[PDB]
């Protein structure tokens, strides 16, 4: 019921969509071919930027597929979509296997984004815990 | 923004496939006949909000519109749009592989290119995916999955 | 007071347990003895599959200890498990300490699983954001 | 009204975690320490903070993307998890993932931020299969 | 499943309460051969965590001397909740409390005659 | 807890610059005027409880308050708080440029410290905050990052 307001950026990719009804997370496609030498990383452009809701979070998830299969992972997982950001969507991808290096083609889906509620929380500092 | 009218040729297919009526089709995503036969006709381009609508009343993942759109793109034509009873029922299975078997779940790429290998198989030995059973297909699927 | 079905596809193991009241995650088991060299990963059985309500996501995090102490970590940190899974949970195993192998055993605590709500939003393309809000 | 966290300072050389923007999912984590981690080493790093997430919420430790994305620099065990009952010194298990270059982390730099998240505490219910 | 009857009961007997003392309690009554837990007598966890040594072990050594446990799971959990030493470095609490009464026992030293900040020491040096 | 005195020098310098009265300064901590006015004098040491209270009344991070300190503690007094204007200008730019550019919003460290840099920059350039537009200081803040 909820909506999140999306930007195409780049137009040459497909809106993400929640492939199933109660899957957490939309697959979000690489933008750029790149290749990524063992234990190496990339800022990887997604092509879309988002709008998260106040009183919600972005959490960019690694894909298990990619990440078994071959050692790709998230060098900053998961990663932080805050409210206020209305920038490009970029994943920071990292080759986690020691010899084989990873290539990423334009298209590719290469990690799903989650939304999530957050407790924006009033930090009040104390002396001591009496709790 | 506006899909480039293959989207039109694509939902007429698979509306037809869906054993759908404009009717039936308008009594669920809200557009009129007017609109879905100016859509599916070329008249006027599909929006990108409009994808995701038409998919929904069809019941199929819009993923599967945009992966036939690309099949397009490239070779003129789609061979899954062409035979998509054959690829309805392996799809169906692959799903059901998926959320339902610990080695599919964690070692799958793409849904859409597995269920295309899948079919290869089958073909390339000669057999119909009106034949097998969910247990052929799952045991075969573990393989491509190395 | 929300309820998680969870079936023991591996008898032998314990089902996993809440320790204290207040505390987020239930820790998962290996069913198999794995040897990780320095940098190589390993998708280890659990065990057990959950039901995620829908409406929610189920989430496999590394454990401190492990992690402090001989650099265990999960590949796709932290793991999805969709509410429509219903096979066994696998965790994505790597060793990140550069000399050590780190050796799991059948029995052996190698993550939290955690139940969170998710938002099931529905992605609309809008023309730029200044049109539709900020 | 807003959720109140507590947080205690065991080191108070350092600023208090602060809340930048209204909506910021997370309050950045400043370092107690100086470290130096060569290439695939890592260390336990004291924040000189201690906190009372409320009961039916967790902290979550999620790596700063620049720290990540510049010099690979990561968490171990992310997504840090802090329980509700603890009330000890936030310590982060950051990781050197670049396999050449030093990484040195001031005092006072900021290492990562807390988010808090309502957490389902759900019920186990063993069954012998699903429905 | 009977192997909690002993328990529960075992329990009891240790928790200085009569049948009627827990037989009012949730619910001779409905004991036969005798979780929901006992009122929450115990946490369940550590019912199942006992459960769970029959089927390794014949017996439980930790049901065998729940009186040195109960003492010592309660200093294993205050340095878990108040020490970063042993926040970030245990791996589970029960092992290591079963531990440290392991040691003591071969150390002649009683649970009862010893305070947390020699606990503390011991438990730091297990975990390094 | 108690903070050295020149914390007094830093809200009395801040209270200024906002346009803000003791009175005004009041209604939004909650501080009665004696106290803010023995803390802007140097009768009473401000609280480290109090300064938080005191970065929300003037609308200014803490963290700046603790930078602008540390800066004392160093130099004897604070080149931030005596151009505080042109790190404020500076300060929105850099911190727009974080939530709108994805080459910065994935590469910052620090707001502050990448703030007093271009600050710096355009001192060697000899040119005016004032006289640059946002497009102008992004292209220079990509440098920096990168």
């Amino acid at each position: 019921s909820t909506t999140l307001a999306i930007v195409r950026l780049d137009p040459g990719l497909p809106l993400p969509s929640r492939a199933h009804d109660g899957d957490a997370g939309v697959d979000l496609y690489s933008a750029e071919d790149v290749e990524l030498a063992p234990g190496r990383r990339a800022l990887v452009r997604t092509g879309v930027a988002v709008a998260v809701p106040f009183g919600m979070v972005g959490l960019v998830h690694p894909r298990s597929g990619l990440a078994t299969r071959v050692g790709l992972s998230i060098v900053n997982s998961p990663g932080t979509i805050d409210a206020g950001y209305r920038g490009e969507i970029k994943v920071a991808l990292i080759n986690l296997d020691p010899a084989a290096p990873i290539v990423v083609h334009r298209g590719d889906r290469i990690a799903q984004l989650l939304v999530q509620r957050v407790e924006l929380v009033e930090l009040v500092e104390v002396s001591s815990f009496d709790e | 923004a506006e899909l480039p009218t293959h989207y039109g040729t694509i939902i007429k297919t698979l509306r037809k496939y869906m054993k759908l009526t404009q009717s039936k089709l308008s009594e669920r995503t809200g557009f009129s006949q007017n609109t879905i036969s100016n859509h599916e006709n070329g008249n006027r381009n599909i929006g990108v909000n409009e994808i995701e609508i038409y998919g929904k009343g069809l019941g199929i993942p819009s993923y599967i519109l945009h992966r036939i759109s690309d099949e397009f793109k490239e070779k003129g034509y789609s061979p899954t749009l062409n035979d998509f009873g054959k690829f309805d029922k392996m799809y169906s299975y692959v799903n059901k592989a998926y959320y339902n078997d610990g080695d599919i779940y964690y070692s799958s790429y793409d849904l859409y290119d597995e269920t295309i290998k899948l079919l290869e198989l089958l073909k390339e030995s000669k057999i119909n995916v009106n034949d097998i059973d969910y247990d052929y297909v799952l045991k075969l699927y573990k393989q491509i999955l190395s």
